[PDB]
């Protein structure tokens, strides 16, 4: 088969920007090269084919290039509605799509507010306990949170997710679930959240006694 | 103009079969192929099969090679996708696409369809347990233990939505789901709907400290 | 890839 890879992964930049997102292929594959975008939840929607032709009602700053493995995508003045996800496409032998392209919205540097939540009660009759730690409204999205009980590290014992950049703040919200039994729980006192961000001089961390 | 609808996803335990229906309509359904592409969160985005126009010739992706099929009804305006012996890494959302061919163009896609989940689990569909996150000021709901995805929250009935942030759900070593919902409030406190669509579930918490 | 149309 032949591979697609972009680079970057993820770009930032700002309202009016021009940014280029680069596309290369696995083995020569002439100018059969599409570009796709789509937006959360909705489905692809055509852009370039062929390397450099636009499609129809496309907007002008839309633009490609390339031939043979290298190709590239380019916005010239980066419209609000334009930071979504940007894929390539070859169609010489079958289709093969790249990993996709995240265009982000580049902010000031956000601390997070941190905070740590107990596991409730009526889960705790029920054998389980959940230790939530919420990261508010951060940027940039790379964080880092660790658990300690009794300032002891938790390996393999947690989840996380990260919201969508956010519409009005341009910032990201994390929040990280503990989870251990009721044994395990009532066992310790001291569960702590530590959270390390570049907004932060230092790390921070929320404890909560057991009670 | 152009309206191509998914529909037949569902979750399906690994090993057994389903089929994908798409209706197709403001076309000529008989004179354009077709295509069906999936989409995974952390694989990005596959071609799975395309069928001509006359359903003459037919290709696949060579991981579906022997399971899938895929078929067309040029009366009734539909494609159709058999899924037969389902893996976990057939779990993704199954795209209709119509096929666009010019001469400088080549074969591609154009118009697609709203696209449908297909989850390959083992798990029973099940309820979720509203557990309240008590507290410039943070506090929230916790959606625990639920299948199928996806459960639906709101705070206030849709009015306390500013600083509302509702987390993607994560996948639990038991094959659950589960979701934190939170939102800031200015100290001055003074309830979270959680709606599991499948499980016909409709619970409502209130938080206090 | 060839013309999958009419």
């Amino acid at each position: 088969d032949i591979q697609m890879t972009q680079s970057p992964s993820t770009l930032s930049a700002s309202v009016g920007d021009r940014v280029t997102i680069t596309c290369r292929a696995s083995q020569s594959i002439s100018s059969w090269v599409a570009w796709y975008q789509q937006k959360p939840g909705k489905a692809p929607k055509l852009l370039i084919y062929k390397a450099s032709d636009l499609e129809t009602g496309v907007p002008s700053r839309f633009s490609g290039s390339g031939s043979g493995t290298e190709f590239t995508l380019t916005i010239s003045g980066l419209q609000p509605d334009d930071f979504v996800t940007y894929y390539c496409l070859q169609n010489m032998r079958y289709w093969t799509f790249g990993q996709g392209t995240k265009v982000e919205i580049k902010r000031t540097v956000a601390a997070p507010s941190v905070f740590i939540f107990p596991p409730s009660d009526e889960q705790l009759k029920s054998g389980t306990a959940s230790v939530v730690c919420l990261l508010n409204n951060f940027y940039p999205r790379e964080a880092k949170v660790q658990w300690k009980v009794d300032n002891a590290l938790q390996s393999g014992n947690s989840q996380e997710s990260v919201t969508e950049q956010d519409s009005k703040d341009s910032t990201y919200s994390l929040s990280s679930t503990l989870t251990l039994s009721k044994a395990d729980y009532e066992k310790h006192k001291v569960y702590a959240c530590e959270v390390t961000h570049q907004g932060l001089s230092s790390p921070v961390t929320k404890s909560f006694n057991r009670g | 103009q152009v309206q191509l609808v998914e529909s037949g996803g569902g979750v399906v335990q690994p090993g057994r079969s389903l089929r994908l229906s798409c209706a197709a309509s403001g076309f000529t359904f008989s004179n354009f192929g077709m295509h069906w592409v999936r989409q995974t969160p952390d694989r990005g985005l596959e071609w799975v099969a395309i069928i001509w126009f006359d359903g003459s010739n037919t290709f696949y992706a060579d991981s579906v090679k022997g399971r899938f099929t895929i078929s067309r009804d040029n009366y009734k305006n539909t494609l159709y996708l058999q899924m037969n012996s389902l893996r976990a890494e057939d779990t993704a959302v199954y795209f209709c696409a119509r096929s666009f061919y010019s001469d400088s163009a080549g074969s591609l896609f154009d118009y697609w369809g709203q696209g449908t989940l297909v989850t390959v689990s083992s798990a029973s569909t099940k309820g979720p347990s509203v557990f309240p996150l008590a507290p410039t000021a943070a506090l929230g709901c916790l959606v625990k233990d639920y299948f199928p995805e996806p459960v639906t929250v709101s705070w206030n009935s849709g009015a306390l939505t500013s600083g509302v942030h509702t987390f993607p759900a994560v996948l639990q070593s038991s094959g659950l789901y589960s979701l934190s919902s939170v939102v800031t409030v200015p100290s001055s406190s003074l309830i979270c709907n959680v709606n599991h669509k499948p499980s016909n579930t409709k619970v409502d918490k209130k938080v206090e400290p | 890839n060839p013309d999958p149309n009419a």
